[PDB]
C-alpha cells in the first residue's frame, strides 16, 4: 500500500475504485513502520519449508505448531527472506513474511549480477556466487536468484561440512548471505575513485 | 519564489493587514499572561533572562566563525 | 556483533534506495550529510 | 596548523565554552547575530496554536505530495532518482511557503481582535488539529479537474480568472488520487437523512432493496 | 492475592517467573492467565513491553547456540527501566553479611 | 485524545465493576507509556552536554538532533536508534567534550535540557504541547540520565568495553549473554533460557 | 590545492570520484573538519557535473555548510547557480538570484553570465519531439530565451560595470546555440536562420572590439563550432 | 506588484534599486546601505505609527481558507486600484491644462 | 411555503416527488438499453417541434410587472445604480450561483464525470452534492 | 514573608498612582527583565521612607520587588533550591544563572498544565485507590459534550476537570 499518510476525507473512503484485491490472509499490518509506504515494487511469495514442531510450554504441556520458511522478493532487485513459528498455518505464514519483510535487502541491477566470484560460508554451508551471462543453479537456488533479479549469475552451494546437511534453511540462508555480501561495480569504483 | 524583498514586504504586509505593525506574538503572550487571560496549552514567558540565555545557546549553535585572515 | 552497525545499516539503505523502488526516508539524506561518529582512526 | 581559521575555531570554542562568555552584552558579534535572528523572529513568527495546525496541514501536505510521486512512479514504472527527489523536495518547499502565506492571514485573524475573526481563525485551527482536510483543496481539485476536461473557450475562462488568485501548483497526480477514492456510504446515508426526512428514509430503504435485488 | 491450597510466596514465583507466564505475556493462548495483568513499575524489566526480548521470537529456535547467533541484541533502554533507576531497583539491596557471624 | 479515551474508559469500567482490574490498568499502562518522549529525552540530553563553539560537538549534535527526528517522525524503528545512539555515546570525542564540561565548572547542560524542551515543544516531538517541561522537571528531580555525569543512562551498554573489563566481575576475563547448561540447578526458574545482564538485575 | 586541482583536472576520467574518496579520506580517515575552502573547492567540482546525484550532492553539502556555521557568500550562489544552469533549470537559477538579493549579497557579472548560460543549455534541453507531437514551433521560447539575456546585457551597461570577457563569450554562445538548434529544428524557415546569423555576427564583429575585448579559446570554440554546423569547413 | 514580478521574467536579474526606482520612485521606498524586506517592515513600522502611513486592518490578500477567496480580495482592493488609476488624472486636471 | 424549504422531514409531498426524479433519471441512463438510438429524421424534426413547443411557453408574470408613470448613501445608492447602470455583467452571474444552471442534466454531461465502479443500478452516484447545512 | 510581600505590593500600586496609566513591555526590555523601577530606584526610596532598615533586609526587599511588579509573587523557588542543589545541575560558580533557572522553574511548576500533567503521572504510577476513581466517575458524568468539547479545545481543560481532585 502506497498510502499511510495523506488527506483523510469524510464523505469518502480510503480505498479507491481501480485497487487490487487482497487475498485471504494479506492484511496492511504485514509490512512494518519503516518500510510501510515505501516500496514502489510488487512482491511474490516462495515458500521453502513447512514443518511440525513440538513446543514445550510447561513440563505437563506440550503443543505442536507450525514452522514455516519463505522468503519474499521482487524482479527489480529487493528480496528478503524469514521464518516464524505460530500454532496454524496461515498465521505462521503471515509472521514468517513480516519477519520477511523486516529483514529485507537489496542489490544493483546494473549488470544483472555479480562481476567478481564471491566464495563466502557461514557455519557449515559454503556457497560461491560467481559471475555467467547465463543463470546455472538448481531450482531451489534458481527461484531465489529469480526472486532477486539475478539472470545473469552462477550459486553454488557446498552443505557437507552441517551437522544437518537436509535443513531446508541452510541453503536459502546461504544464498542471502552471498548476495547480501557481494559489492556493486559502481560501489567498488567509488571506494577506488 | 523570485519576488523582490520590496515586493516581499508589500506582499507581507498585504498578508497580515495592520497587526504585521502592532505588537508581536511573543508581545501579545505577555499581554495574556499580565491579564491573566493565558490558556494552560501556550508555554507563559515567565522569566526573560533564562528565555534569553535559551534562545542564545539554541542560536549559537548556529553562531558562524571569524574566519578573516589579517 | 558487527552485523549491526550504523554504517552497516547505512550501506544496507543505501544499497536499497540504488535500485529505484524504494523510497528513502529523510534520516538516509541527513545521515549522508551528517555520517555517524566512528571510534576507529583515532 | 595554525591559521586564520583554525584560530577562528578555537576561540570560537572557548568562548561557549562555558556559561560566561556569551551572555547578553558581553560579544558584540553574536549579540548582533541573536539581534538580526529575534528581528526575523518578530516578523515571521506566529501564534502557537497557528504554528500547531500550521505543523498539522504541513504534515498533511508533505504526505499528499510525496503520494502524488508514489502515484505518478507506480503508473509510470519509471525509477526513483534524485531528480525525482530533487522535484519532490522542491514542490514540498514551495508548497510550506504557501502554506506560510497561508496561515499569516489566519495567524493575523486570531491577533485581530474582533470576535468573528478570532472565532473563525479557532475554528480553522480546530479543523487543523483534528486532522479535517480542507475544503480550498477540494474546490482546488474539482476545479483542476474540469479545467483539465473543459474546452479551450472554457479553459481561456478558467485560466483569466485565476490568474491572480495565488493558487497552489497542483500535480495531476492529486487531483488523480482524490478523484479515484471512492465515497463514503454512511455519510451519504446520513446527508440523505438530514437534509430529507421520511422520505429520504424511504429513498434509503428502496436503494438498500435494490442493492439486495442485485445480490439475488 | 489468592493463594488456592498453595504457599502464596511460591504460587506469586510461579506466576512471575514461570515460562508459560512470559509466554502469556507475549501472547501464546495458554489455558487460563499464567501472569499477572495488572502490574506498573513492580512489573519485572525482563517482561516490559519495550525489552529487546521477545519469547515469540525466540520459540522457532532450537538451541541456545541459535538463540546466541541469530537473535538482536536487547534494547537497554526503556521507560520502565527509567523507573527502575529513578527507584534504585537496578540491582537488589545488599543483605545483612553472613560470611562471618555463624551458621546457626 | 487516544490517552484521555483510555482514561474515560478505565474511568467507566472500574466504576462498572466496582473494583480496580488488572486488564483495565494493563491497558491505560499500555497507552500512557507508547509515547517515544523517553528516546528523544535520551538524544536531547546526550545534545545538551555538548559545546556550541566546537565543530565536532555541531556534527554530533547534528547527528543527534537528526536522529531524534527521526525516531519522532516514525521512520525509523527503536532498535537500530539505539544502535545508532550508543555508537555516538560510546566515541571517544563525546566522552572527552562530556570530561571537558565537567571540568569547567559552570557547565551549560542546564540550559541544554531547557532549550531541548522548549524545542520539543515547538517541533511537535511530544504528545501534548506543555509535557517536555514536566518531563524536564522529572528527569532534574529524580535519578535520570540528566543527572548523570556524561549525559547518557548509566547502564553499562552505554559504556565502553575497555572501561567495562577491569571494574566489573563478569563471566570469564583473559553482545547476548546466557547461563551456559552445565547449571542444572541456578535458581527455581532460571535455566539456560534465561538471559543475564552485566550491570543490573532486570527480574 | 588538491581538490583544486581536481577540480580541474582532465588528464583522467576519474577525478570526479577521485575527488569524492578524497574528501571522504580526509574527513572520516584523517579526521579533518572541512572549512569554506573545502566545501568552495568541493562544490566547484560537484557543480560540473550534470548528473542528478551529483547535483544532490551540491545541494546536500551547501545545506550542510549552511547548518554548520558557515554562512553562504558570492562563491556559494555562483557554485549553486553552476549547478543548476548545467542542467538547463533557470528556475533554480533565478531563485538563487532572488535568495542572494534577499540575504543582501550582491550579484557579480559571473552570475548573470551563468544564468545566460542557463538559458542555453535550457534551449538546449527543449522536448522538441513532444512540440513536434503538438504541433508547437519552438520558436517564440527561443525568442523569449533571446530577448531575456540581451535585457541581462543592457541591465549590465546601465549599473556602469566593466564588461567582461565571460559575458559576453556567453551572449556568443547563446546566439551561436540558437542559430543551430533553429538549423536543427526548424529548417525550413531560412529567415529566422539569417536573424540568427546576423546576430551572431553582430556580436563576433563588433561587440568584442566595442567594449576592448580580446577573443580567448571559448570565443573561437563557439564560432568555430557555429561554422562547423553550416558545413564551412574552409573558414572554420 | 508580486503580479508583475512574476511575469517579468527580468525580475532576478534586477537589483533591489532598480525595481524600487521603477515601481514608485519615492520616499516611500527610499532608505537612507543594505536592502531587505524587514528594512522596509521596520521603516513603514514607525511610518504606521506616526501616522504617516495608512494600512488597512485586515488581510487584503486572501486565498486557502474559503473556496470563493479571489472575490473577497478583489473587493478589498477596488477602492485602493481605482484611485491609484484616478488620483493622477485628478492631478492632470487640476494643474489647468 | 417558506417553512416547507428547510430541512426535517417538511414538504414530504414534494422532496419524495425530486428524489424520486433523479432516480428515475438515472436508471433510464444506465438501464435502459433502447435509449441508445442513433437520431434520424423523425427524432430530428420532431425534437426542434418540441424545441419550438417550449419556447412558444410564455411565464405568466405577476402584479408586478404593472406601473405607473440630506439623502442617506444606502438610499442614495440604489437610485444611482439604477440610473447609471442598465446592464450588469457581474450580477448576472451571481443569478448562476443561486439557479445553479443544469443541475439534474449536468451530473451526465460532463466528460469522464461518473467512475465505473459507480455504473450500478444500487450505487448512489446522484447524491454526492447532497448537503444539509 | 508577609512583610516583605505587602511592602512589596505597597511600592508597586504606588509606582502605578505616579505614573498614570499604561505600562507596556516589549520583547527586548523583557529579554533584560528591567521593570519600569531600577534597583538604585527601589533601593533609594527603601532608604528614605524607612529609616531603620538593616542592609540584607534592605536588598531582600528590592528582590521582591522587581518580581512583583513582572507577576504575582511565587513562593517556588525557595522550594525549589532545598530539592534541587546547585552542584548537582552544575552550577557552582554561576549564582545569577542559578537564580534565573530557579524561578523559571518555580513560575512554570503552578500553571494548569504542570499539575495535569504530574496528575496524569501519579495516575500512571499506580497511586489511587478505589475512592479516588469514584470521585473521577462522578466529575466526569458532570460534563456534557458540549461542555467536553470546549474544554478539549485546550489540550488540558478536560484532563484537569476529572483529575481535580487527584
Amino acid at each position: 500500500d502506497l498510502y499511510p499518510e495523506g488527506f483523510q476525507w469524510k464523505h469518502k473512503l480510503n480505498t479507491e475504485y481501480n485497487q487490487w484485491r487482497s487475498n485471504t490472509w494479506l492484511t496492511p499490518d504485514l509490512i512494518p513502520k519503516e518500510h510501510r509506504g515505501r516500496f514502489l515494487c510488487n512482491f511474490q511469495l516462495n515458500i521453502v519449508a513447512y514443518d511440525m514442531r513440538v513446543v514445550k510450554f510447561s513440563p505437563k504441556d506440550h503443543r505442536q505448531w507450525i514452522y514455516c520458511v519463505l522468503y519474499v522478493g521482487s524482479g527489480k532487485g529487493i528480496a528478503g527472506w524469514g521464518r516464524a513459528v505460530a500454532p496454524s498455518t496461515q498465521e505462521a505464514k503471515k509472521e514468517a513474511i513480516r519477519e520477511a519483510f523486516s529483514n529485507i535487502i537489496a542489490v544493483d541491477l546494473e549488470q544483472e549480477g555479480p562481476m567478481y566470484p564471491v566464495r563466502v560460508n557461514a557455519d557449515g554451508v559454503r556457497v560461491l556466487l560467481y559471475p555467467a551471462r547465463r543463470i546455472v543453479a538448481n531450482f531451489r537456488v534458481a527461484d531465489i536468484l529469480c526472486a532477486f533479479g539475478f539472470q545473469h549469475a552462477g550459486c553454488r552451494i557446498n552443505l557437507k561440512a552441517t551437522n544437518n546437511p537436509k535443513s531446508p534453511t541452510h541453503t536459502v540462508e546461504g544464498v542471502f548471505e552471498a548476495v547480501k555480501a557481494l559489492r556493486s561495480v559502481s560501489e567498488i569504483a567509488a571506494s577506488r575513485g | 519564489k523570485a519576488l523582490s524583498p520590496y515586493a516581499q514586504a508589500l506582499r507581507h504586509v498585504a498578508l497580515r493587514g495592520a497587526t504585521a505593525f502592532g505588537p508581536g506574538a511573543k508581545e501579545m503572550e505577555l499581554d495574556m499572561l499580565r491579564k491573566g487571560t493565558l490558556p494552560a496549552d501556550y508555554r507563559p514567558p515567565v522569566q526573560g533572562r533564562w528565555d534569553d540565555t535559551i534562545e542564545r545557546w539554541a542560536y549559537a549553535w548556529q553562531f558562524p566563525a571569524e574566519e578573516e585572515q589579517d | 556483533n558487527e552485523k549491526y552497525e550504523p554504517w552497516e545499516h547505512m550501506k544496507r539503505m543505501g544499497r536499497l534506495v540504488g535500485t529505484g523502488f524504494y523510497i528513502p526516508p529523510e534520516w538516509y539524506n541527513h545521515f549522508r550529510m551528517f555520517p555517524p561518529i566512528n571510534h576507529n582512526f583515532q | 596548523l595554525s591559521s586564520g581559521i583554525n584560530l577562528g575555531r578555537l576561540r570560537l570554542a572557548e568562548q561557549f565554552s562555558s556559561m560566561n562568555g556569551w551572555q547578553s552584552k558581553e560579544d558584540p558579534a553574536f549579540d548582533a547575530y541573536v539581534k538580526e535572528r529575534r528581528r526575523k523572529e518578530n516578523y515571521e513568527a506566529f501564534d502557537q496554536r497557528v504554528e500547531r495546525g500550521y505543523a498539522a496541514a504541513a504534515k498533511l501536505h508533505k504526505a499528499e505530495i510525496q503520494n502524488a510521486v508514489k502515484r505518478r512512479l507506480k503508473s509510470s514504472g519509471a525509477k526513483f532518482t534524485a531528480e525525482t527527489l530533487r522535484e519532490m523536495s522542491s514542490a514540498v518547499t514551495e508548497r510550506l511557503a504557501w502554506l506560510r502565506d497561508v496561515w499569516a492571514q489566519i495567524d493575523a485573524d486570531y491577533r485581530s481582535g474582533d470576535s468573528a475573526r478570532q472565532e473563525t481563525a479557532a475554528q480553522e485551527i480546530s479543523a487543523a488539529l483534528r486532522g479535517e482536510p480542507n475544503d480550498y483543496m477540494r474546490w482546488v481539485y474539482e476545479t483542476k479537474r474540469e479545467l483539465r476536461f473543459a474546452g479551450p473557450v472554457g479553459r481561456r475562462a478558467i485560466q483569466e480568472e485565476l490568474q491572480a488568485a495565488e493558487l497552489p501548483e497542483v500535480l495531476d497526480e492529486e487531483v488523480n488520487r482524490y478523484h479515484d477514492l471512492k465515497l463514503n456510504m454512511m455519510e451519504i446515508e446520513r446527508e440523505v437523512k438530514a437534509k430529507y426526512g421520511v422520505a429520504g428514509q424511504q429513498h434509503w430503504a428502496e436503494l438498500q432493496a435494490a442493492k439486495d435485488e442485485e445480490y439475488i | 492475592i489468592n493463594s488456592g491450597d498453595q504457599s502464596p510466596y511460591r504460587y506469586v514465583e510461579e506466576r512471575l517467573y514461570s515460562k508459560p507466564s512470559r509466554l502469556d505475556r507475549e501472547g501464546v493462548k495458554v489455558n487460563k492467565t499464567y501472569a499477572l495483568q495488572g502490574l506498573g513499575d513492580l512489573e519485572p524489566l525482563r517482561y516490559g513491553a519495550n525489552f529487546g526480548i521477545s519469547e515469540k521470537d525466540a520459540l522457532k529456535y532450537e538451541t541456545v547456540a541459535e538463540k546466541a547467533k541469530y537473535m538482536e541484541p536487547p534494547i537497554p533502554y526503556s521507560s520502565l527501566a527509567a523507573r527502575k533507576l529513578a527507584a534504585g531497583a537496578l540491582w537488589p539491596a545488599a543483605p545483612d553479611p553472613e560470611g562471618m557471624i555463624s551458621k546457626e | 485524545d487516544t490517552e484521555f479515551q483510555a482514561l474515560v474508559e478505565f474511568i467507566e469500567g472500574a466504576s462498572y465493576d466496582q473494583l480496580i482490574s488488572g486488564r483495565r490498568f494493563k491497558k491505560v499502562y499500555d497507552v500512557l507509556s507508547e509515547n517515544d518522549d523517553m528516546f528523544i529525552w535520551l538524544c536531547h540530553t546526550a545534545m545538551s552536554v555538548l559545546n556550541p563553539g566546537d565543530m565536532r560537538s555541531r556534527l554530533i549534535y547534528n547527528h543527534l538532533r537528526i536522529l531524534a527526528e527521526s525516531v519522532a517522525s516514525g521512520e525509523m524503528t527503536q532498535r537500530t536508534a539505539f544502535r545508532f545512539f550508543e555508537s555516538a555515546v560510546r566515541s571517544p570525542a563525546y566522552r572527552e567534550i562530556a570530561k571537558r564540561q565537567l571540568e569547567g565548572g559552570a557547565a551549560t547542560r542546564l540550559a541544554g535540557i531547557s532549550a531541548a524542551a522548549d524545542v520539543m515543544r515547538r517541533m511537535g516531538l511530544t504528545r501534548r504541547p506543555m509535557s517536555s517541561y514536566f518531563e524536564l522537571y522529572q528527569r532534574i528531580v529524580e535519578r535520570s540520565e540528566a543527572m548523570t555525569p556524561w549525559g547518557f543512562p548509566p547502564l553499562f551498554q552505554f559504556e565502553e568495553r575497555l572501561s567495562l573489563e577491569p571494574r566489573l566481575k563478569f563471566f570469564s576475563r583473559a553482545r547476548i549473554f546466557w547461563i551456559p547448561p552445565t547449571w542444572n540447578r541456578a535458581g527455581r526458574f532460571l535455566g539456560p533460557h534465561v538471559t543475564l545482564y552485566p550491570g543490573m538485575t532486570p527480574d | 590545492l588538491q581538490l583544486k586541482a581536481l577540480a580541474k583536472d582532465n588528464s583522467q576520467l576519474n577525478s570526479l570520484p577521485e575527488a569524492i574518496q578524497l574528501f571522504d579520506q580526509m574527513e572520516n580517515v584523517y579526521g579533518f573538519i572541512a572549512s569554506r575552502p573545502h566545501y568552495d573547492a568541493m562544490m566547484f567540482h560537484l557543480s560540473q557535473s550534470p548528473r542528478p546525484e551529483m547535483r544532490l550532492r551540491c545541494e546536500e553539502l551547501a545545506h550542510k555548510m549552511e547548518l554548520m556555521g558557515i554562512v553562504w557568500n558570492a562563491n556559494t550562489y555562483l557554485n549553486l547557480i553552476r549547478s543548476a544552469q548545467v542542467v538547463g533549470d533557470v528556475a533554480a537559477v533565478e531563485k538563487y538570484l532572488s535568495r542572494m538579493r534577499e540575504e543582501g549579497i550582491p550579484a557579480s557579472i559571473g552570475h548573470l553570465t551563468w544564468a545566460v548560460q542557463a538559458h542555453v543549455q535550457s534551449m538546449i534541453r527543449i522536448d522538441y519531439d513532444a512540440l513536434k507531437e503538438k504541433d508547437e514551433s519552438p520558436l517564440p521560447t527561443w525568442l523569449e530565451h533571446l530577448e531575456t539575456c540581451f535585457g541581462i546585457y543592457e541591465l549590465v551597461v546601465r549599473r556602469g560595470w566593466v564588461m567582461q570577457l565571460p559575458f559576453v563569450n556567453a551572449l556568443l554562445r547563446l546566439t551561436c546555440q540558437a542559430t543551430i538548434l533553429s538549423m536543427e529544428r526548424t529548417p525550413d524557415e531560412a529567415e529566422t536562420i539569417g536573424r540568427f546569423e546576423e546576430q551572431a555576427n553582430k556580436i563576433w564583429n563588433h561587440t568584442f572590439d566595442e567594449w576592448q575585448l580580446q577573443k580567448d579559446v571559448y570565443s573561437y570554440e563557439c564560432y568555430i563550432a557555429l561554422l562547423a554546423h553550416q558545413q564551412r569547413i574552409d573558414e572554420a | 506588484v508580486w503580479q508583475g514580478e512574476a511575469n517579468d521574467k527580468l525580475s532576478p536579474y534586477k537589483s533591489d534599486e532598480e525595481i524600487a526606482l521603477e515601481n514608485d520612485n519615492t520616499f516611500f521606498s527610499s532608505l537612507s546601505t543594505r536592502r531587505s524586506k524587514f528594512d522596509y517592515l521596520e521603516k513603514w513600522r514607525d511610518m504606521y505609527r506616526h501616522g504617516t502611513l495608512e494600512v488597512p486592518e485586515g488581510p487584503t490578500l486572501n486565498f486557502g481558507r474559503t473556496p470563493d477567496d479571489h472575490k473577497e480580495t478583489m473587493a478589498a482592493l477596488v477602492r485602493g486600484w481605482y484611485q491609484r488609476n484616478r488620483k493622477e488624472p485628478a492631478s492632470e486636471e487640476e494643474l489647468k491644462r | 411555503c417558506f417553512s416547507s424549504w428547510n430541512d426535517g422531514s417538511e414538504g414530504y409531498e414534494w422532496k419524495s416527488r425530486a428524489l424520486s426524479e433523479k432516480r428515475s433519471l438515472a436508471l433510464e441512463f444506465l438501464g435502459n438499453v433502447n435509449k441508445r438510438v442513433s437520431i434520424h429524421d423523425a427524432i430530428r424534426l420532431k425534437a426542434d417541434i418540441n424545441k419550438k413547443a417550449i419556447s412558444n411557453v410564455s411565464c405568466p408574470s405577476f402584479f408586478s410587472g404593472i406601473e405607473g408613470a440630506h439623502l442617506s448613501p444606502s438610499d442614495a445608492s440604489l437610485l444611482k445604480e439604477e440610473f447609471l447602470c442598465d446592464y450588469d455583467p457581474s450580477d448576472t452571474k451571481r443569478m448562476a450561483k443561486w439557479v445553479n444552471l443544469r443541475s439534474e442534466t449536468s451530473d451526465y454531461q460532463s466528460y469522464g464525470a461518473i467512475p465505473e465502479g459507480e455504473r450500478s443500478l444500487w450505487s448512489a452516484w446522484y447524491l454526492r452534492n447532497i448537503k444539509a447545512g | 514573608e508577609l512583610r516583605l510581600d505587602l511592602t512589596a505590593q505597597s511600592l508597586k500600586e504606588a509606582w502605578m498612582r505616579v505614573s498614570g496609566g499604561v505600562y507596556f513591555q516589549s520583547v527586548d526590555e523583557y529579554y533584560a527583565s528591567v521593570d519600569g523601577l531600577d534597583a538604585e530606584q527601589i533601593g533609594e526610596v527603601l532608604a528614605a521612607l524607612f529609616p531603620e532598615l538593616n542592609c540584607y533586609e534592605a536588598q531582600a526587599l528590592v528582590q521582591r520587588t522587581l518580581e512583583c511588579i513582572s507577576r504575582p509573587v511565587s513562593a517556588a523557588s525557595r522550594q525549589l533550591s532545598r530539592t534541587i542543589t546547585a552542584e548537582a545541575v552544575g552550577l557552582d560558580n554561576a549564582p545569577g544563572h542559578y537564580t534565573n533557572f530557579l524561578e523559571w522553574m518555580g513560575r512554570l511548576t503552578e500553571t494548569r498544565a504542570f499539575k495535569t500533567e504530574h496528575a496524569l503521572f501519579e495516575f500512571s504510577r499506580r497511586k489511587f485507590n478505589r475512592d479516588d476513581v469514584r470521585v473521577m466517575f462522578e466529575n466526569y458524568r458532570l460534563m456534557s459534550k458540549a461542555t467536553l468539547l470546549a474544554d478539549s479545545a485546550d489540550s488540558y481543560s478536560h484532563f484537569y476537570t476529572v483529575l481535580k481532585d487527584f
